[PDB]
């Protein structure tokens, strides 16, 4: 069922881009319960709208529901599926199990079905992050549950088709695309380990029939084992993007990819090893076990501080290259009129205060002035729903046309280009009035605007909140025309559809051999990423899994 | 060519950033302990 | 240029991470510092403490909210707190000021939030479970409890009082 040759001799690129549109439409349906949101959070009842407008929703909390799974857990997971299979397949030229990367989408697919049946019917209103004793359809716990265990086929995959590489290429350092990918998808395996065990061994007997609770500490503190890495799961797609391609969207060279393999190693090493630090405030966890997660934490933000560095450093020299001036000329030198160069840097500067809020969380007692407020949500709009969805929506203009032909017009380059701007600028304003509400006390997953006396002290971030709203409908609308206008052209050129993937140089130092060979043994940093796991889980896990105190769960909705 | 004193002012302002939220925060806890 | 803006930017790259240990290993003696100071009352007790949710009503110091308040200390003062699907038990609580106050909350049926605004008490309430946090109002008044922790559709509305007599 296959032919322009272009899909013939590489037929992942059409495994590719279905991922890579699943993973928007189910960004758009949450990014919809999106602005109603922010009314709220600016004490403005957008409510009785929606339900007209979509008379299936009941509750303020089932579209937080909604938002909360279809853009944290499912926009994100295709989106890395695509990028990174997808990217250590175009620079090793080969390809991927052509029948395995289908058991993958599909499998995804009606496990995405599955779950989203019980929660567009009322039956799983339980938001995303599904805490027994709130208990949901079976179907739930089944659906993304199915869903996620799709990426452990991609893990073999890529796995796969580096230790094919491997053998036909002896002696020679693993490739830096390639080499990102690898840790990525070990430390993701390593990870996925806690919401797959949650799901098998409660959840699931739990939800089916066959027990009658849960104990609440353990589906808790085994949900965020895997809560953690998951994140920094959503953003090293972005950090490859930006690593290994933005460089040259900007006119320049990766000037450390030493550096840019540092990163990866490092988020390998300590992504997965540090989920107490969303338990600061549950009882019957040690304050020291709690401690030495809080220094972790403060550890894992090591290769992100370099991050920045590295790609400073790197759109400098562009922008110097192009004849940029003086301290700042550079930043004005660069390519300001391509979405794809605008969009992951508008991101990269919301992420100076999403980094900075997120080393307060980090910081063990000081999660107490912040920890269940608005600041939460804060934070991570500026990490999730603005850097990382906003290298994505601008990876639709280099990244779509090299899978389907279809070009990009002039017309679509200044909507690529507004949309980008919008939803950056709607983003901010929101973090700050996010931010300052939490500070002032306002819990975060509540429909306060149906309380609009108890917050008084909130009056002018809320003020912000609704502006954001507004904005970010202006956005999400301009970006729905847009996303459709791209891809429902006829169009199909077949040419820049073999343009090869806008890699770039890398100023290669002399420093390169001992550093690199030292980290491409693969094999060991994987054996240190898994007895961290054991060092920082297992004291708690196990004094844990001998003090089950199971119980009923509720339906409150 | 030299300096990379652009990169240099980026590391500054996130340092600058990180410092105003930790230590803003320090103190609020304080104020409520 | 070109190579020389190598030679550059990996020395740099050395000086910043040692800049950056450096600061996030102040974070570590603040975080440290605040480890012990009064403030630091508000961790939730490390111990397990198992209880049957259902049961906790209809018997144990959850059970008639009248003997909420206890002294257990010459200055000191446990307040059994019972947090349920939206509202609190008893409300308000009366404490004094100057007194230790050791919380211990639990609830029948969903986990809670308990936020007192305007102190850093800020601690989850797990089914089974007891937390069990510590801390003393250096003001007299009233102060409120919110609920931060979605347990269906009372939520927002789920809020208590603190009295601390004069
Ligand atoms: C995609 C997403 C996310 C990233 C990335 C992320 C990063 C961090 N987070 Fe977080 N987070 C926490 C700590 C951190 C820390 C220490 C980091 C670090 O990894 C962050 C390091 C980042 C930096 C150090 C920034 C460097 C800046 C760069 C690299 C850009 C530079 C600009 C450049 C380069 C160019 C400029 C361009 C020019 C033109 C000049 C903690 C606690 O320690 C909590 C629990 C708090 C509570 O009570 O619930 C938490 C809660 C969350 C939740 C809530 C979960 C829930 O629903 O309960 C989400 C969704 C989330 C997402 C994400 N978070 N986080
Ligand atoms: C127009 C765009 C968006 C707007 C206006 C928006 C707004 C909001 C607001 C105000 C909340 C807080 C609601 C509450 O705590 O009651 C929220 C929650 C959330 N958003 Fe967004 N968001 C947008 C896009 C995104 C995107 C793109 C992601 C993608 C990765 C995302 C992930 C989340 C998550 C995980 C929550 C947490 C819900 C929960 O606590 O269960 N959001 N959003
Ligand atoms: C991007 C961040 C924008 C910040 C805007 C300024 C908010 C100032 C925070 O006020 C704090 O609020 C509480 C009042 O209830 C107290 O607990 C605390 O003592 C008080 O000082
Ligand atoms: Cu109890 Cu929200
Ligand atoms: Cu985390």
């Amino acid at each position: 069922s296959e032919i322009s040759r272009v899909y013939e001799a590489y037929p992942e690129k059409k495994a590719t881009l279905y991922f890579l549109v699943l993973g928007f439409l189910a960004l758009i349906v949450g990014s919809l319960f999106g602005p109603f949101q922010a009314l709220n959070y600016g004490n403005v009842d957008a409510y009785p709208l929606l339900k007209r407008l979509l008379p299936f929703v009941q509750s303020y909390y089932q579209g937080l529901t909604l938002h909360g799974v279809l853009n944290a857990i499912v926009f994100t997971q295709l989106f890395a599926q695509a990028i990174m299979v997808y990217l250590p397949a175009r620079e090793l030229n080969m390809r991927p199990n052509m029948g395995l990367m289908w058991l993958s989408w599909w499998m995804a697919f009606i496990g995405l079905v599955v779950a989203a049946l019980p929660l567009l019917a009322n039956e799983a209103t339980v938001l995303y992050t599904f805490y027994p004793p709130l208990k949901g359809h079976w179907a739930f716990y089944l659906g993304a549950s199915v869903f996620v265990l799709s990426t452990w086929v991609s893990i073999y995959i890529v796995l796969d088709l580096w230790r094919r590489w491997k053998a036909a290429n002896p002696g020679k350092v693993t490739p830096l695309v390639t080499y990102m990918a690898v840790v990525f998808w070990l430390m993701w395996f390593l990870a996925s380990l806690g919401l797959v065990l949650e799901a098998v061994l409660f959840l699931l007997p739990w939800s089916f029939g066959l027990v009658e609770g849960v104990d609440p500490l353990v589906a808790r503190t085994l949900f965020w084992w895997t809560g953690h890495p998951i994140v920094y799961f959503w953003l090293l797609p972005a950090y490859a993007i930006i690593y290994t391609i933005l460089p040259k969207q900007a006119g320049g060279r990766l000037v450390s990819d030493p550096m840019a393999r540092l990163a990866f190693l490092l988020f390998l090493l300590l992504s997965t090893p540090v989920g107490f630090h969303h338990q600061f405030a549950d009882p019957g966890i040690d304050p020291t076990w709690k401690m030495i997660h809080s220094v972790l934490t403060l550890f894992v933000a090591v290769p992100s501080l370099m991050t920045a560095f590295t790609v400073a450093a790197s759109l400098e020299f562009a922008g110097r290259l192009r004849g940029g001036r003086g301290l700042f000329g550079w930043i004005r030198a660069l390519p300001w009129d391509n979405p794809a160069f605008v969009a992951p840097v508008l991101g990269l500067l919301g992420f100076i205060p999403g980094g900075a809020g997120g080393i307060v969380n980090a910081s063990f007692t000081l999660d107490y002035v912040v920890h269940n407020t608005a600041w939460v949500p804060g934070h991570f709009h500026l990490q999730v729903a603005s850097l990382v969805t906003l290298t994505a929506m601008g990876s639709l203009y280099w990244l779509l046309p090299n899978l389907t032909g279809k070009p990009i017009s002039d017309a679509q380059r200044r909507l690529g280009l507004a949309v980008v701007w919008l939803w950056f600028l709607g983003m901010m304003i929101m973090a700050v009035g996010l931010h300052w509400a939490g500070l002032l006390n306002v819990p975060r997953r509540a429909y306060i605007a149906q309380v609009p006396d108890a917050y008084p002290h909130a009056a002018v971030p809320m003020v912000f909140n609704v502006l954001a709203g507004i904005v970010l409908l202006v956005a999400l609308l301009l970006f729905i025309y847009g996303l459709f206008s791209v891809l429902l052209s006829r169009e199909r050129k077949p040419e820049l559809a073999e343009a090869p993937l806008p890699f770039a140089e890398v100023i290669s130092g002399p420093e390169d051999r001992r550093l690199v060979l030292a980290m491409d043994r693969i094999g060991f940093w994987f054996a240190v990423a898994a007895i961290l796991v054991v060092l920082a889980y297992g004291p708690t896990l196990v004094q844990l899994f001998g003090h089950l105190n199971p119980v009923p769960g509720w339906r409150l909705w | 060519e030299e300096k990379p004193k652009g990169a240099l002012a980026v590391i500054l302002v996130l340092t600058l950033t990180i410092l105003v939220f930790w230590l803003g925060v320090y103190a609020v806890f304080f104020a409520r302990g | 240029d070109q190579h020389k803006a190598h030679k550059a930017i990996l020395a740099y790259e050395k000086g910043w991470l040692a800049f950056s240990l450096a600061m996030l290993f102040v974070f570590i003696a603040l975080i440290a510092y605040t480890l012990a100071t009064h403030t630091a009352g508000v961790i939730p007790a490390g111990k397990l403490e198992r209880v049957d949710p259902t049961t906790v009503r209809q018997e144990g110091p959850w059970a008639d909210p009248a003997q909420a308040v206890v002294q257990t200390g010459p200055n000191q003062y446990t307040v059994y707190v019972l947090a349920f699907a939206f509202g609190y038990q008893p409300n308000p609580i009366e404490v004094p000021q100057g007194a230790e106050i050791v919380f211990k909350i639990t609830s029948p049926d969903v986990i809670h939030g308990f936020h007192v605004e305007g102190t850093n008490i800020n601690v989850e309430v797990l089914p089974g479970e007891v937390s069990t946090v510590r801390y003393t109002f250096k003001r007299p008044g009233e102060y409120r409890i919110i609920c931060n922790q979605y347990c269906g559709l009372g939520h927002q509305n789920m809020f208590g009082t603190i009295v601390v007599k004069e």
